[PDB]
């Protein structure tokens, strides 16, 4: 008589990623608790004022997506593993685009054009292009549910004396359906920070951005050796892995060195440092 | 069994052969515009010997995709796994150095006279990239030799009725060591043009290597990692079309951007302007 095989929640791994699960929600919460302190702080503002607060907030809904993965499969679960992961992760993304898009409007398009985009982005229209990137992704995640579904798998040969059930994905197009809009997010902030040079005594924004963009990319890119190596069994372990750890990266690079000048060096928040 | 290799019956061979034909003769003109500027501040500023040979080093390069194509033979294994990889490889070790020689040059001179006094005079940084060279022939020639010279074949298991045949036995551990002074060069002359892109230095060339740079990593990083996780008949073209866009990226990326300035700012072609930028 087969045991059936799949993560148990106390495994060491398991129990390693909700740990890991701990400083990632617990520094995002921190970091949203710091701009809830200093909301109306020009710092706030310089970094988009409340689509700061909201990209927090959907990165937490994206670590969210963690608990998904381990425990017992179903064919609901498996639908909603990827999705929920990803369209919380645009939510966030999308905000540090725009703040990689403010920078390119300030510091490399003449001035005719950029005195009037900079109010043209921000207001109503930085909330509705979060919105429409939204859309996208949302598109894109009913396309991959209707037409390119996960499969339960339950297979009764693969172990010596196991049955191992797990959700399999289709074709890797399938889950490369679902990591486009992220992905194009990323390469256009690249684009946008990289290039760009400040002048000295303002705040240093395309820095971060840039660092935020590159360990997102490593992550995602070392991902890919290690999920095809390790067992079959184990492939959710480093899918949830990447999604704590690609949190992490934008964590580290982007919202808590803000959160460092605003606790540590409050000088700096002041209105022409920024403006 | 059927045999399998690229052929001009495809698409996207034809496609990368198209490519490096508007690459080939984008840096022919590019050569051609150079050929009578000699001794203009920018062409002066560009290196001298080493501008000219590292042209004509990529000029035969571009001719690795009709030698690539069609049924392989020995004569293509000794080129597309020595030849050509050596032709890229000084390509590489140029800009990486000259990355480096822009950089912490204030440095140079106050703290370390010592070597500084020495180094200025006659050769100066090209001597490391002569021994980069040597040690990247370290890995290639001695690694042919591990490998052997050989056509080889090998089985795609979707349906093994068909067989790649490929001039690269190993080909993801002999990639592997290939790579690795790659990697090393990128990541190097990347770190030095990006901590310098704010420098006016050679007409700001800092700014042009940051970018040819961040290229190239990023498309090893991507063709690794593909490889990694990818094994069936496509990767021979996949890795074609890397190497082709990657001369490219050398190319247009970091000549392409001084010819620009070249043809079209004879204001900046003045030799009194360059005192302006030290």
């Amino acid at each position: 008589p087969r045991r059936p095989k799949f993560l148990a929640w106390g495994e060491p791994v398991v129990l390693s990623l909700l740990l890991l699960l701990c400083l990632v929600l617990g520094l995002a919460l921190a970091a949203l608790g710091l701009s809830v302190h200093h909301w109306d702080s020009p710092l706030v503002q310089a970094s988009g004022g409340s689509q700061f607060c909201f990209g927090l907030i959907c990165l937490g809904l994206f670590c969210l997506s963690v608990l998904l993965f381990p425990g017992r499969p179903s064919s609901a679960s498996c639908l909603a593993q990827q999705p929920m992961a990803h369209l919380p992760l645009t939510g966030c993304l999308s905000t540090l685009f725009l703040q990689a898009a403010e920078t390119f409007v300030e510091s490399e398009l003449p001035l005719s054009w950029a005195n009037w985009l900079c109010s043209y982005l921000r207001g109503l229209w930085a909330w509705l292009v979060v919105l429409l990137a939204t859309f996208v992704e949302a598109a894109l995640c009913a396309w991959y549910l209707i037409a390119f579904p996960p499969e339960v798998v339950t297979d009764w040969s693969v172990l010596p004396t196991e049955v191992l059930e797990h959700c399999h994905v289709r074709s890797w197009v399938s889950l490369g359906l679902v990591h486009i809009t992220n992905a194009m997010l990323a390469f256009l902030c690249f684009l946008g920070t990289f290039l760009v040079q400040s002048q000295p005594g303002r705040y240093n924004r395309a820095r971060g951005l840039t660092f935020a963009m590159l360990a997102y990319f490593i992550t995602w890119v070392s991902f890919v050796p290690l999920l095809a190596n390790v067992q079959v069994a184990y492939q959710p372990a480093v899918q949830m892995g990447a999604i704590l750890v690609c949190a992490l990266g934008i964590l580290v690079t982007f919202h808590l060195p803000k959160c460092y000048v605003l606790l540590w060096l409050p000088k700096l928040n002041t209105q022409e440092f920024f403006l | 069994r059927q045999l399998v290799f690229l052929e001009w019956h495809e698409a996207p061979t034809i496609a990368v052969a198209l490519l490096a034909a508007l690459g080939f003769l984008s840096t022919l003109a590019i050569l051609v515009i150079f050929w009578r500027h000699f001794q203009t501040p920018i062409v002066r500023s560009a290196g001298g010997p080493m501008c000219f040979l590292m042209l004509t080093l990529l000029l035969v390069a571009y001719m690795v995709v009709p030698v690539y194509v069609g049924p392989p033979k020995v004569s293509t294994c000794l080129c597309r796994q020595a030849l050509f990889p050596l032709c890229f490889t000084i390509c590489i070790s140029c800009i990486a150095v000259r990355s480096f020689q822009i950089v912490c040059a204030f440095k140079m001179a106050s703290r370390f006279p010592r070597a500084y006094s020495y180094w200025v005079r006659y050769q100066g940084p090209y001597v490391s990239m002569a021994f980069i060279t040597v040690l990247k022939m370290v890995i290639v020639v001695i690694g042919m030799l591990a490998t052997g010279l050989s056509p080889t074949t090998r089985t795609d298991p979707d349906d093994p009725k068909i067989t790649i045949v490929s001039c690269n036995p190993n080909y993801r551990n002999s990639l592997l060591f290939n790579t690795s002074l790659d990697l090393l060069l990128s990541v190097v002359g990347f770190s030095f043009a990006y901590m310098g892109k704010e420098l006016p230095t050679n007409y700001n060339e800092a700014k042009f290597i940051t970018l040819s740079m961040t290229f190239y990593f990023t498309s090893s990083v991507s063709l690794c990692t593909f490889m990694s996780a990818y094994s069936g008949v496509l990767v021979t073209i996949v890795d074609l079309l890397v190497t082709v866009l990657n001369l490219l990226a050398i190319s247009l990326g970091y000549f392409g951007p001084k010819c620009y300035m070249i043809l079209f700012y004879p204001e900046r072609n003045t030799p009194a302007y360059f005192n302006s930028m030290i």
